[PDB]
């Protein structure tokens, strides 16, 4: 069965959480990982892989590494010409031109693509205080995303459209990004960081180690965000 | 009178790595390198101490880093096998129908790789099973231990199976009550 | 708890 | 099958410690296969090769002037630091050994009979154990198993003792150890 939605007690509090929310903020703010056809290179430990990606932007790195949640998954892509997409950090990224790392993001390339160019439009509706408040829709040149690049698209949207995150702290007390697939399996992501002083991005972007992969043209976004009275 | 040791270890090509800390013979605790977390021996410690894990996340990075200019350095000089001494004991004096726990005691060996398993009346016992990481020797091998809870019974056999590059076949110790 | 420390790992001289 | 070359590499950081925090050693040590190859030994206070292979690494690290200080330092800072952090529970840790006396399930000899002092679930690892006939120590005739660590911080020992018992005579198991003030004993009565 998919996963059960969560409950308020089930969602991390901002206002628990007195560290700095612009190190949340960070991680999905025009801040990502893109390669198109490539092979990972090596591999640090047995669930992660090694790939030669430079950083187009500024210059930062030229080598990712992305951890996988088991061996089984390294294996898989291991000899796989694939496509990358994630979100990376640099704080307690370790492994044997500058590093990052990131987890997984990892979908074949082979026959994942739209004949031209073309991108598939994927709906996202925004609740607050559960009422739809916007509408919109994310792109991907995949067909088979992972859904980790729609989450980040996600909330890159709602930081520059509706202050997701901001330096310190975010107008919103909780929030959860779900996912709906066409054969009614859903799953979420809690959106906000663990209470606390101090906010831990590697610990936090584990979560995309399954590598879970969605059908583009099918898959539908609901973002639920509260604000701390309504 | 005492020693604590910070113990770590990159092996290639398996690319097993460990960082675990020691106190006269007995683990405090180790990282979980995939979970990139603190992981106690005893629960107490968690409770009276604390570690930040990333520490032993950098140096595995640097040891391995290390291990392939060594490697090199040696003209790709390979590791002696040096298979296990494997005995099995109980915690306390065995009684029929009390409560035990059988330990397997892998000493002596290296690389720090092996399967281990549980054998009771020939079939491969689960339930309530626990082991121990690889943990330090003076001379450089390493130690593992393995636990069988079990209510004693004039009937069953256990065997502690253990597989290992070292030996030329898996070795059962076979253990049975017999007081 | 009160924090255990490490001793970093030294880099040997590169090739 | 899986019949590839395996390359391992050790680093050992051992704090050595007499008296508590008194007197401390530092021994850094780098392990290639089974060979150590290079060390930095705190009495010595710069690093040493043990074999040819580390000679590349300790001429680099002793060139290293702020890795010298603080590896010297580390004595301190890292030693005599986790001694104090982690003493209340590992240091003071104690648990008293539960002990019992029964004959063995050998017994060779016929008119002998050897007991058995089972001395288990205890920490720390030292202890001693003697046995005593009618009040007087026994020193031949007495064999130990040898002290087991159970790898669970617990240890366990057997000590037995052949005997050529006699109606009335008092065989005592005497146990020293750090978790009780007064000495356990367990007697035997033939």
């Amino acid at each position: 069965e998919s996963q059960p939605d969560p409950m308020p007690d089930d969602l991390h509090k901002s206002s628990e959480f007195t560290g700095t929310m612009g190190n949340m903020k960070y991680l999905y703010d025009d801040h990502y990982v893109s390669a198109t056809k490539v092979k990972s290179v090596d591999s640090f430990f047995k669930w992660d892989l090694i790939y030669n990606i430079s950083d187009k932007k500024l210059k930062n790195y030229d080598k990712v590494k992305t951890e996988l949640l088991n061996e089984d998954l390294a294996k898989k892509y291991k000899d796989e010409v694939v496509d990358v997409y994630g979100s990376n950090y640099y704080v307690n990224c370790y492994f044997s031109g500058g590093k990052t790392c990131m987890y997984g993001g990892i979908t074949k390339h082979e026959g994942n693509h739209f004949d031209n160019g073309n991108l598939q439009n994927v709906l996202v509706r925004v609740y607050e205080n559960k009422r739809n408040t916007i509408s919109f829709e994310v792109q991907t040149d995949k067909k088979s995303v992972t859904a980790q690049e729609l989450d980040i698209k996600a909330r890159n949207f709602l930081i520059n459209k509706k202050n997701l995150y901001e330096f310190n702290s975010s107008p919103y007390e909780t929030g959860y990004i779900k996912f709906i697939e066409n054969n009614g399996n859903t799953f979420w992501y809690d959106m906000m960081p663990a209470p606390g002083d101090k906010f831990d991005q590697s610990k936090y972007l584990m979560m995309y180690n399954d590598n879970k992969t969605v059908d583009s043209k099918s898959v539908k976004i609901e973002v639920h965000l509260t604000t701390k009275n309504g | 009178e005492h020693v604590i040791i910070q113990a770590e270890f990159y092996l290639n090509p398996d690319q097993s790595g460990e960082f675990m800390f020691d106190f006269d013979g007995d683990e405090i605790f180790h990282v979980d390198m995939a979970k990139k977390e603190t992981v106690w021996r005893l629960e107490e410690f968690g409770r009276f101490a604390s570690f930040e894990a990333q520490g032993a996340l950098a140096n595995i990075a640097v040891d391995k880093a290390n291990l392939e200019i060594m490697t090199k350095r040696s003209n790709y000089t390979p590791i002696t096998n040096v298979p296990p001494e494997v005995t099995v004991l109980t915690n306390s004096p065995v009684e029929l129908r009390e409560p035990n726990v059988l330990i397997c005691f892998i000493d002596k060996f290296t690389p720090p790789v092996v399967n281990v398993t549980w054998l009771r009346n020939g079939k491969p016992v689960t339930t309530g099973v626990s082991e121990t990481v690889f943990l330090p020797r003076e001379d450089h091998l390493f130690r593992k231990f393995h636990y069988l809870p079990f209510l004693p019974s004039t009937e069953d056999v256990y065997d502690c199976r253990v597989e290992h590059w070292g030996l030329d076949e898996p070795l059962l110790k076979h253990w049975e009550f017999d007081a | 708890g009160e924090l255990i420390g490490t001793l970093n790992a030294a880099k040997v001289p590169a090739d | 099958g899986d019949t590839r070359p395996r390359f391992l590499w050790q680093l050992k950081f051992e704090c050595h410690f007499f008296n508590g925090t008194e007197r401390v050693r530092l021994l850094e040590r780098c392990i290639y296969n089974q060979e150590e190859s290079v060390r930095f030994d705190s009495d010595v206070g710069e690093y040493r090769a043990v074999t040819e292979l580390g000679r590349p690494d300790a001429e680099y690290w002793n060139s290293q002037k702020d890795l010298l200080e603080q590896r010297r330092a580390a004595v301190d800072t890292y030693c005599r630091h986790n001694y104090g952090v982690g003493e209340s529970f590992t240091v003071q840790r104690r648990v008293e050994p539960k002990v019992t006396v029964y004959p063995s399930k050998t017994q060779p000899l016929q008119h002998h009979n050897l007991l058995v002092c089972s001395v288990s679930g205890f920490y720390p690892g030292s202890i001693e154990v003697r046995w005593f006939r009618n009040g007087q120590e026994e020193k031949a005739g007495v064999v130990s198993t040898g002290l087991i660590q159970n790898g669970d911080w617990t240890f366990q020992t057997l000590v037995m003792l052949e005997t050529v018992p006699r109606s009335g005579e008092v065989y005592t198991c005497q146990v020293e150890h750090p978790s009780v003030t007064s000495p356990l004993t367990v007697e035997w009565r033939a």
